[PDB]
């Protein structure tokens, strides 16, 4: 379970607590909080905050548990007692517990690992100075190739991310400097050759410092939206920023002093061909500039909104507004409708292009207002919350899937755990003594067996005679042919439609808004249903006597009753009530 | 002995209604049709007249039972 802005922890307390391992200080508390193995994680001073809290929270909850049973040899809801230990069920009750907790943790943590590798903000840094080959090898094949449909945009991202460090260099912090040892141990392939098919040349390096610095990307953020607009017919208008680009003289200067400044140690195109992916992450010859390309994508992220600084690239890199306009009406209308139609007779056409056009103006109108009051309405679980809202674009953010999958299994596990509280505790004996006085009785003090339940109703509609007929004999075999399978599915599908309303009506009732509206939708499926008996019975019957067929068969059964004209209730029997009154317990909405 | 606690359904519906009217709503009153009395005319020992009203008289009615009476366009 988890929504936006929520922590999540990624450490297990609970092993060494329960061998006795307790901190005190503060200096034991940071000294369990780092991870031996190669990995480092940082955290923000908020998370280690709340984290510290829940440690000694944590403590004093084992301990006061455990003083309790050493006192005895939980504490019970209100009006509760304990069975007795070694009672079966109170046995089973605490399994259900132990068995739901261990679940409950384990998505716990789960979800933090999610937010740990998805960057949120309170995991500020990722370091990796401990790895060996194995390590980054694997982080690159997880992380990076795994996730990428495209394989040369790998490459273009390490370069791009080489760059960025080399530009930035001044303003990261002292935890960064390991990663500069990678950045100038980089090696490149000569200019036009045995490494020219294992790594990246240097000319494409440079294409990629004309980019940050004609860009002014100072992040993995800005970094991506530029990677994915540059190579596109439209990079110009695209990646046109808001404070203006360079003019291309004085970065194109830049880079030659650059350039210059960097052999003396020792409008360009877009580049071409690197060398097929596998080479970066199997030969040791590109092991530093791997290093960078985890380097760049575990840190270097940022919240800000890069569309803020390319505010025309929002609408290629996610969605566009509807609110936004990249014939008449009327003949648009006029296409649909066919030219079996009379066109539009032209009084409705004018007023129809008069809409168009007040809509128009009203879309031009709200566009701004609505993004605004849009964010400050999610700033403010609350009706606005989810996975992910945030304000800021994370390029690597989670599907929103696996976070549920997660949500789910913890849900079962809190419905489990909420179960073993009646196996555990127990009522008053005189209570249950009391209330085995009103006997349950057949007839009016047990729930009806006819309650609303999807199989209920499907089987009611499956029970008709001559649905019944065309679902075994009617209907060309399922098996047999290709007409017979789709006939079969869209059959299937229909009473299914059908059933799902009916039973919808069936649990809502009793309130009259949500039964009338219910009620529609039953009325689109019934129809849905009798048109499609209606036309297979014709079928058969029309289809090209012998005693006992199909068709004498089918004719035996009779008049086929449309199930939109069957008045049926609550319970998906027939009503006992005057049609009169049936009718108006069921009319549509207004 | 007992295995369980249970929560007692019960089915209160009271889906039909019988209601059957009380004897006395058909039981008989003395209605009257009703007109302005114009005047009255009492006499037993002595005559005496009461006139409320002077117009010509649509109706009239006559009554004997202890005084003679006689309603004057009643």
């Amino acid at each position: 379970i988890t929504s936006r802005g929520q922590f999540n922890p990624i450490h297990n307390f609970s092993y060494a607590m329960e061998r006795g391992v307790r901190a005190r200080d503060v200096k034991a508390f940071e000294k369990l909080i780092t991870n031996p193995g190669p990995l480092r994680v940082a955290y923000t001073p908020d998370y280690l905050d709340w984290l510290h809290r829940c440690y000694k929270a944590k403590g004093t909850y084992m301990d006061a548990r455990a003083v309790a049973e050493k006192k005895f040899n939980g504490a019970p809801p209100p009006g509760m007692f304990l069975r007795p230990a070694h009672s079966f069920r109170r046995l089973a009750g605490e399994l259900k517990r132990r068995r739901a907790q261990s679940i409950l943790d384990e998505v716990a943590r789960a979800q933090g690992m999610l937010d740990l590798f998805e960057r949120q903000p309170h995991f500020p840094a990722i370091h990796i100075d401990r790895c060996s080959r194995f390590h980054l090898v694997e982080l690159f094949k997880e992380m990076v190739l795994e996730r990428s449909l495209d394989s040369n945009m790998i490459w273009e991202k390490a370069l791009l991310y080489r760059a960025i460090l080399s530009e930035r260099k001044p303003s990261y912090p002292t935890s960064f400097h390991y990663i500069f040892t990678a950045v100038e141990d980089t090696v490149f392939a000569p200019t036009i050759h045995p490494l020219a098919a294992k790594c990246p040349t240097l000319e494409a390096y440079y294409y990629y410092v004309y980019l940050v610095k004609k860009y002014y990307i100072d992040n993995a953020v800005e970094a991506h939206v530029v990677l994915r607009c540059h190579r596109e017919p439209n990079a110009a208008d695209l990646l046109f920023s808001n404070p203006p680009p360079k003019d291309d003289t004085e970065i194109m200067k830049a880079v030659e002093l650059l350039r210059n400044a960097d052999i003396q140690r020792g409008p360009p195109v877009l580049p071409g061909a690197y060398p097929p992916i596998d080479m970066l992450w199997r030969c040791e010859e590109n092991l530093p500039l791997l290093k960078v390309l985890l380097f760049g994508e575990f840190n270097l992220i940022v919240s800000e909104n890069p569309f803020v600084k390319f505010p025309s690239a929002h609408g290629f890199l996610t969605r566009p507004y509807s609110t936004d306009s990249s014939m008449s009406l009327a003949n648009v209308m006029a296409e649909k409708r066919g030219h079996l139609l009379p066109s539009l007779p032209r009084n409705t056409a004018t007023s129809i292009d008069a809409r168009a056009q007040d809509i128009r103006r009203l879309q031009q109108k709200h566009h701004r207002d609505d993004i605004v009051s849009f964010q400050k309405l999610l700033r403010t679980p609350s009706a606005f919350s989810s996975y992910s809202d945030w304000s800021y674009f994370n390029p690597r953010a989670v599907r929103a899937e696996e976070r549920d999958r997660l949500t789910r299994k913890a849900v079962e596990a809190l419905k489990l755990y909420d179960s073993a509280t009646n196996d555990i505790y127990r009522h008053s004996f005189e209570d249950v003594q009391a209330c085995h006085t009103q006997r349950v009785t057949e007839r009016d003090r047990t729930m009806p067996p006819y309650l609303p339940t999807l199989p209920h109703f499907v089987a009611i509609i499956k029970k008709d005679p001559h649905i019944s007929f065309l679902l075994h004999i009617g209907l060309p075999d399922r098996n047999s042919s290709e007409e017979g399978s789709a006939k079969h599915k869209e059959l299937e599908k229909r009473i299914y439609y059908l059933a799902r309303a009916l039973y919808h009506t069936a649990l809502e009732y009793h309130n009259e808004t949500v039964r009338r509206v219910n009620r529609q939708k039953v009325n689109v499926a019934a129809s849905l249903l009798d048109n499609f008996v209606e036309q297979e019975w014709t079928t058969i019957l029309r289809d090209k006597d012998t005693q006992n067929d199909k068709k004498q068969l089918a004719r035996r059964l009779g008049r086929y009753m449309l199930f939109a004209n069957r008045s049926l209730d609550d319970t998906g029997f027939p009503t006992d009530a005057r049609a009169d009154d049936y009718t108006r317990w069921m009319a549509p909405p207004s | 002995m007992f295995l369980i606690h249970f929560v007692h359904y019960k089915t209160i519906l009271q889906k039909y209604t019988f209601k059957f009217k009380h004897i006395f709503l058909s039981i008989d009153k003395y209605n009257s049709l009703f007109f302005n009395i114009s005047g009255i005319l009492i006499w037993l020992n002595i005559i005496h007249i009461n006139i409320i009203l002077i117009k010509y008289s649509f109706f009239i009615l006559i009554n004997n039972f202890e005084y003679l009476i006689i309603l004057i366009s009643t």
